[PDB]
């Protein structure tokens, strides 16, 4: 299942990933794919953030959706 | 009977709704704005029919849409802007020395001294509400800039402000994230120490007005009793904000870009804007006056920027 | 851990705190001591805003640093 990640300057990236994984692993994916730090990373969908815990089969995300990724930097 | 109108939150997406007649607004979108005007309290008119109507996020499709226009997770966000907007309509926006101000109303010399500013720096908007509106205001039209900014910064109409403060919060929503900067603070012992620092923070400065003191050196007090040097090592940006409390300060011609002036206490003051081309334009709201230079109680100076390095030395002590 | 705060009159002044301890706290317990609202208080480390969100650890504020005590504009 493919996936959109984009920025709010749109700076957009795709994920091949599956509804069972869960933000960690997006995250986790993310960071394998550009190298940002999952602490940093604050996702967003249906313009609700998201919990680190709940997986996409929960947020209603099908196949093609674009997650918006905003950055919380440490400090 | 039953009557279609549409309901948005971006003005892009026109969402078809068969409206009760019998019941308000409010008892179907919610809060309802019709071309700003509140209309969540009154029942449909035939008059309405085929009108577009501004409602707050009621679902996953309208917070989704409001969310990609506004960007912010603030469900109450359209309420502030078009408390807001009611107001900023009136206000007039005339053209001053090829730049759009404000007439001086409701205490709005900050948000014209962050327009004038704006509009001489080179940023992008993130937030496709805010970037359109800044092209409008950039044209003449900034009713719905003015209402965005107030929304943005969580401040009511007619409430005094800071420019920096402001200015933090809409450069939040600006285009800086290849913006970087990178200083270093060296002491007697405690030998050379490195920090880098990115987006809005790699662009803001409060402590020195001059952007040359900034790569010359400045006096930090630090933990060896010793003042330390701070200087600044790497600047990739567009543009620099030099703050500082309000002081006396010189500003010669092609020194800065342009400049704000705080005149007053920190109970109450009014700002002017100072912006340099042939001579020195000073900006108060929708009076313009030329000078050759200014000394006065200057709060933050705008410099142009494009890549800089340095010529500094450290010694390991 | 004692930490420097330096008014505008040049004043400075010492607060105990921790790194646990948030923007929000330090900037309160001025109030106690200065008698200044946190509303209109505004704390820079070495020219850097620092806001109520985050903490002293979040900013790298280490033992006996000095930050600058600053007030809003009321324009
Ligand atoms: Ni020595």
């Amino acid at each position: 299942m493919q996936i959109f990640v984009k920025t709010l300057t749109g700076k957009t990236i795709t994920l091949e990933v599956e509804p069972s994984d869960t933000i960690e692993n997006v995250k986790a994916k993310i960071q394998d794919k550009e190298g940002i730090p999952p602490d940093q990373q604050r996702l967003i969908f249906a313009g609700k953030q998201l919990e680190d815990g709940r997986t996409l089969s929960d947020y209603n995300i099908q196949k093609e959706s674009t997650l918006h990724l905003v950055l919380r930097l440490r400090g | 009977k039953t009557i279609k109108v549409f309901t948005t939150v971006d003005n892009t997406n026109l969402h078809t709704q068969l409206v009760d007649m019998s019941m308000t607004y409010g008892q179907q979108f919610g809060p309802t704005y019709l071309d700003g005007a509140d209309v969540t309290k009154i029942k449909p008119h035939v008059n309405h029919e085929g009108k577009t109507f501004f409602v707050l996020p009621s679902d996953d499709t309208l917070r989704s849409e409001a969310f990609e226009y506004y960007h912010t997770l603030d469900e109450s966000f359209l309420g502030r802007y078009m408390s807001a907007l009611n107001h900023t309509k009136k206000w007039k926006f005339p053209q001053v020395g090829g730049l759009t101000s404000i007439k001086w109303a409701d205490n709005n010399c900050y948000l014209s001294s962050v327009l004038l500013a704006l509009q001489q720096l080179e940023v992008k908007f993130n937030a496709p509400a805010l970037q359109e509106a800044y092209y409008r205001a950039r044209a003449g039209d900034a009713a719905n800039f003015c209402a965005l900014i107030l929304a943005y910064s969580n401040k009511t109409v007619g409430e005094l402000g800071d420019v920096r403060e402001t200015m933090t919060h809409l450069l939040q929503h600006a285009n800086l994230e290849s913006a970087k900067r990178v200083l270093n603070v060296v002491c007697k012992h405690c030998g050379q120490k490195t920090t880098t620092l990115t987006g809005v923070e790699a662009v803001m400065y409060m402590g020195t007005l001059s952007y040359d003191n900034l790569k010359t050196g400045v006096s930090i007090p630090c933990v060896c009793g010793r003042d330390a040097t701070q200087y600044l090592v790497q600047q990739e940006s567009s543009f620099v904000m030099m703050s500082a409390p309000p002081a006396e300060y010189k500003l010669q011609q092609g020194t800065f870009l342009c400049a704000n002036e705080y005149t007053g206490n920190y109970q109450c003051g009014h700002y002017t804007h100072i912006t340099a081309k042939e001579t020195l334009y000073r900006i108060d709201g929708a009076h313009l006056t030329k000078m050759s230079e200014y000394k006065g109680p200057v709060t933050d100076v705008f410099y142009k920027e494009t890549s800089y390095t340095t010529t500094i030395k450290p010694l390991e002590h």
